[PDB]
RNA sequence: UUAGGACCCGAAAGAUGGUGAACUAUGCCUGGGCAGGGCGAAGCCAGAGGAAACUCUGGUGGAGGUCCGUAGCGGUCCUGACGUGCAAAUCGGUCGUCCGACCUGGGUAUAGGGGCGAAAGACUAAUCGAACCAUCUAGUAGCUGGUUCCCUCCGAAGUUUCCCUCAGGAUAGCUGGCGCUCUCGCAGACCCGACGCACCCCCGCCACGCAGUUUUAUCCGGUAAAGCGAAUGAUUAGAGGUCUUGGGGCCGAAACGAUCUCAACCUAUUCUCAAACUUUAAAUGGGUAAGAAGCCCGGCUCGCUGGCGUGAGCCGGGCGUGGAAUGGAGUGCCUAGUGGGCCACUUUUGGUAAGCAGAACUGGCGCUGCGGGAUGAACCGAACGCCGGGUUAAGGCGCCCGAUGCCGACGCUCAUCAGACCCCAGAAAAGGUGUUGGUUGAUAUAGACAGCAGGACGGUGGCCAUGGAAGUCGGAAUCCGCUAAGGAGUGUGUAACAACUCACCUGCCGAAUCAACUAGCCCUGAAAAUGGAUGGCGCUGGAGCGUCGGGCCCAUACCC
RNA sequence: CAGAUCUUGGUGGUAGUAGCAAAUAUUCAAACGAGAACUUUGAAGGCCGAAGUGGAGAAGGGUUCCAUGUGAACAGCAGU
RNA sequence: CGCGAAGGCCCGCGGCGGGUGUUGACGCGAUGUGAUUUCUGCCCAGUGCUCUGAAUGUCAAAGUGAAGAAAUUCAAUGAAGCGCGGGUAAACGGCGGGAGUAACUAUGACUCUCUUAAGGUAGCCAAAUGCCUCGUCAUCUAAUUAGUGACGCGCAUGAAUGGAUGAACGAGAUUCCCACUGUCCCUACCUACUAUCCAGCGAAACCACAGCCAAGGGAACGGGCUUGGCGGAAUCAGCG
RNA sequence: UAACGCAGGUGUCCUAAGGCGAGCUCAGGGAGGACAGAAACCUCCCGUGGAGCAGAAGGGCAAAAGCUCGCUUGAUCUUGAUUUUCAGUACGAAUACAGACCGUGAAAGCGGGGCCUCACGAUCCUUCUGACCUUUUGGGUUUUAAGCAGGAGGUGUCAGAAAAGUUACCACAGGGAUAACUGGCUUGUGGCGGCCAAGCGUUCAUAGCGACGUCGCUUUUUGAUCCUUCGAUGUCGGCUCUUCCUAUCAUUGUGAAGCAGAAUUCACCAAGCGUUGGAUUGUUCACCCACUAAUAGGGAACGUGAGCUGGGUUUAGACCGUCGUGAGACAGGUUAGUUUUACCCUACUGAUGAUGUGUUGUUGCCAUGGUAAUCCUGCUCAGUACGAGAGGAACCGCAGGUUCAGACAUUUGGUGUAUGUGCUUGGCUGAGGAGCCAAUGGGGCGAAGCUACCAUCUGUGGGAUUAUGACUGAACGCCU
RNA sequence: GUCUACGGCCAUACCACCCUGAACGCGCCCGAUCUCGUCUGAUCUCGGAAGCUAAGCAGGGUCGGGCCUGGUUAGUACUUGGAUGGGAGACCGCCUGGGAAUACCGGGUGCUGUAGGCUU
């Protein structure tokens, strides 16, 4: 169903990441984590601009998705499609349990 | 039928509301554990000074008094 | 079931933050700076709660800093390798790499 | 603990021995009763018809577990009346059968694990899925209820292990009583401690001992943190180097000779992680040792130990208390209650979460009142004999209510839903030229931002798309001159639009102007069910919020 | 002794309240009498309407039968 | 289905005891189904019942032999019942699943196949039995989860644990039409006995104390407590 | 140091996989060699465990604890002590010792099972083994039995009973430590509303919607929980009746369009006022026929049983299907099935009376509480504005209606026991006449009275402002 | 200065290389009668001294990999104890005290006990 993320918010619960121990764990919903010209020399982009967390919290991989495509699809029709480049710092590895109670 | 389960958290008071935590170190514990071979041998020597009168300390005696002269010179 | 024995099954899979951690991250021209500093606010409205943006001091994804940079670059103690550079210390046996490449 | 009940009262049941068929169930003997009408079976007579079989028509006849229906017997519907009634099952209307398997009196039979049953577990003296009466009997019950005078002193558990154990017991634990062995001021008029004191100080003397503490010395671990160009595992992105490779191929030996070209690899780098990964690795924490149970010499003993050493044990002799702070320690019996727990700061597992379930440490509630939180187990202060005086903690000081009736200090805010105090009963992502501060970049006498002074200019519907586009679905394209001044074009609606119109700035007037971020308060975001709650009334130079002063109020606390 | 849906005995509020409503119906005069909606006589109006609100019996009751008298008590008001 | 009486079924504490039986197979006793009409399919593997038995596998009191000093140890011999073998379903009962195939596509005569002791035959229905289900089609209605009539792939229909049907009958269960009406639209009015008031006579249930509310907290729904709104003697008929 | 937390394993396996000693070194990789290949066998090199040690995982180990050889049975007999299981009780397992007899090794040493962590069992009873064993009841011999010590036969609910169902015919002790209703806390799920803005809306992100993401609210959905009641709160729906809410279907006032008019869609102040008649089902729900301005959603112990109904759940009787061998069960179908009490207090609607002005009476004022009116059609405006056209309204008037409210009896209808007057059946006073009885005999017509959307009349004026539109006008020389 | 035999600590002792050797002190080595084990006298065992430092070994070197000890990272992270501290909440500031680890940058590359030689 929806299961919003209101619920998987706050980090209460130690880090249970996709091992041995864990099977049958999906996908995340991200797969491609840099974007943009990726073989792009160093000397060719100083200006590197940083977002920043600021609550001690858990994003789903379900928005990892979406924020990378939003902040790409403006770049894209600004700079142009080789004028910058893009590389998302985290990745979703601590997988959330659910539980079906009907 | 159902019920709730334990929780353990007046284990600290009854402890100590009594409750002396040594064992009364002493002087002569008992020998119990030691080494028989080397317990059969402690018990002999005992046994060779328990007994009769002319031969052990008669050489006590002697060097006893040594140790009752030699002393008093210097006083 | 009657939560007669409730451990979860695993789906999704999300990524944890500290306060300070670095979310996303975008490389660009000099020129480009209100390019990247509102395109990410406008991914910003993906992510829950709220997250500060900033343009870094870091001249582009390297360890190294601003403009400093360009002296190392010419003083020969950095070489520029794809997306990155390469720290060239001198407790490796440079007289073997003088000897190599002054 | 056994019993005589065995604290008192309490079961559903079990056994022995007897009384009932006057209700009812059924068989039998012997007696009583059943208006009035319909339908019209056999059998009989006559008439007609035919060869006969026998067929038609009209009568007579009075059969039936037959029909309408009264007594009698029963009990369908109104789910009618009464429902502390007329009645512990009746009454009114409406109903079924009424010559038969019919209804009824009396006499006799069958009796409880038995009778009897056209069979519903029905009936057996209002009681039946085994009656009634007396006795075993005061039957057992980890299970409810109740337990009778005052004061004083002490005062818990809801946890361990085992149990056909989960509402109970045994066992540790926690609690009380009775003491006992010593120190000890119950120490004198002779002047103590390289050990403690009262006091000449202890001829007798445990000053030795011990702690929910720290100091000093030495051990111990693997949590937080951190790390992965450190092992295992997980994982992204480029660079460079040539082996099997391909896919596209070229030659036709053959092309990883070369060269394009990706690629599995290797090399150094890089992005991000781990409760069941870890090189490092804290805070807090766990034992020990802190002297007489010692320091030190001389001698003796051996059936073990062997260079001649021995290790242990015995005798004898000199030095006694040896880090800080606190008051006395040690020890033996008998033991009732408890073994349903709960809450909070923190640490923490399952869960979306729960006034949910489950754990560690500490403190609370139960067992506990008192001041404060308006009200309340558990929050803040504080622990209770009966009182007077004084001062306090937490709270507060418009009035309810003891206290600001200080001419209290600096500020912020208009709410047609203001705000008003730990736990706490006061909602968010997102917005606001409402308002008050801050950060950053600019521009202003080579003089600002406005407004007056001209406007989206023309080659030009450029070239094209043809998709219609003179600013528009959409196009590699997308300039010139003016350089005050206008993008081969930005918001409105469209037949291609006309049209509204999205900029730069000439001269003057002449000192502050622009933009973006940013936090404080206020506002929108903000929907629910009796009338409705910062505790109420009310409050706006505050009785609202922030940072703080003097003074003042009283608890069973602190002081006399 | 305060309790045990405690045992026995007693008394309240409820309360001068619910209630004295099944089957048509009584009225006038007179008598004894202290007293009369109710007893007795007379007059009238009604019903039970011969499967009876009639005349006799069996079970069962055991003196209720009949007469004289009484005004404690009972006859859910009263009463000769 | 049992039984020819030194018997079947049965009572009984016990006897040359008693009931059926003052009976005798056109009878007594034990069952199942339920008038008539028309039919009563396949399975004896399972569970029972019964029938026989030499060469008998197991088999207990006696009884017989062997060794021992004896108690005893051993062996052979060995009835009924079991084990072995027949019958019986109007005895309890039970009665399949896969593919492929005809001239458009759907269906399947047919063929292949695995598997039981048989594979549900005659009939019948979404029925008192059909979860999906308010099945699909038609009828009656303007509108019908209901009734009816067909269809059958029927979770889970079916032959005396009877199937199907059918004139008469039923205080049995359902649907519709004609007539009728206060059931209703929409309530009104009339009568009798009460209710009500008076004289007389007069009970019982019940009762911690008592009885106005809103919000709060609380054992998480207060008549009492906190903050508020407020409050007047004594009462009569009703009311839920 | 806990939960029906997590990922797993055991009831076994070994005469060697135990005990020694010796000699080697593994996994993996590279380069070379007849067949020979990626994958046999031969050689060299690199090789800190990357292999193996029975199995679960952790720990441990390279001249071993791994591999291969040679010999053996320390897996033997007997005392005690100690550790692990929070009773410092057992079993089990294990560690140091000691007394014996041995194994291997020249040797020092090691070894009384497996490299460590699990692989297991009381009393009673039976069975085997042991000594010149004890007893066998007045003495003796023998057979027999009883003893003492040590193993085995097993209790897996594993500190250890010998044990099948149903009860809807049920019973008793109790339980809210313990379920079925509300009432609580949460909000997954159900419902509703935002933010971002890729797009859809031929043109264009935002007229109307809005994916990838994210934030909340509500308790009218089902869940999760066990706090209150099991010495009883009567547990589904429908009928009747009141009030309340707004997240508004229609009505009054308004904003916007891709809005010409008509119809419409999004929204704001807004709960005053309305939101229907019916077939089927027990129905809440659903689906339909019809009218209408619309046929909006809800709460009050899932309102409302001393208000009713009892249709369906849900007792006892029954039949069918399935299951069970059987009693019986179904969270499948059908049928028949007792609904109790008000007079107490309170509330509520009515009705006497109360305190005070010396006592009475008349005529009136308003402090407060209640509140009430709502909706539509037709004519005209007008076939006009608007539109190519098809189509097509409003404001002011005129006339009437639906819903509701208050009355009234002139008319119409109903009532009727003025028991009023006739007709009339059966019986009864001898008959005529006049009458009576039949619970009001029956039936005509009916005064007064009470009554009906079944007849009749009447139903209203201002003030303050909300939404929105504006005037003047700064902050900010313009502009609002 | 150093070696040999037996060792303690067990990498500052290792590993890759390159350079030089202080009596055969250790080794390389020449053979297989005997002792002894092999497919092989390569290993193991046994008998010697013709040569040899080339190799082992020792000493040194590498702006070496490693390794030990320091420094910055940092008074950051983390945390014992307190509050009627902020925040709806995630979390955060403060007082009291304790207090780390990579990146990066330097320094170091065996000490030694007993017995026995050598002055090459």
């Amino acid at each position: 169903g929806r299961r919003p993320a209101r619920c998987y918010r706050y980090c209460k619960n130690k880090p249970y990441p996709k091992s041995r121990f864990c099977r049958g764990v999906p996908d995340a919903k991200i797969r491609i984590f840099d974007l943009g010209r990726k073989k792009a020399k160093v000397d060719e982009f100083p200006l590197c601009g940083h977002m920043v967390s600021d609550e001690y919290e858990q994003l789903s991989s379900e928005a990892l998705e979406a924020a990378r495509i939003c902040a790409n699809k403006y770049m894209v029709k600004s700079c142009g499609k080789d004028g910058f480049h893009i590389r998302v710092r985290l990745h979703p590895f601590h997988v959330i349990r659910i539980n079906k109670m009907l | 039928a159902k019920s709730k389960n334990h929780t353990t958290h007046n284990q600290s008071r009854k402890w100590h509301r009594n409750g002396i935590k040594k064992p009364r170190s002493q002087r002569y514990e008992s020998l119990k554990g030691v080494d028989p071979k080397f317990l059969r041998n402690m018990r002999f020597a005992k046994k060779h000074n328990k007994k009769g009168l002319k031969k052990m300390q008669a050489n006590n005696a002697k060097a006893m008094a040594a140790r009752a002269e030699a002393i008093k010179a210097l006083v | 079931t009657g939560m007669r024995g409730a451990f979860g099954k695993p789906q999704g899979t999300v990524a944890r933050v500290h306060i300070g951690q670095v979310i996303m991250s975008i490389r660009t021209k000099l020129q480009n700076k209100e390019h990247v500093v509102e395109a990410l606010r406008r991914a910003k409205f993906k992510f829950p709660g709220r997250q500060k943006i900033h343009i870094s001091k870091k001249w582009g994804f390297t360890k190294f800093n601003a403009d400093e940079f360009e002296d190392m670059v010419a003083e020969k103690r950095l070489i520029p390798d794809g997306c990155g550079v390469k720290y060239i210390p001198n407790r490796g046996p440079l007289d073997k790499w003088r000897a190599l490449h002054s």
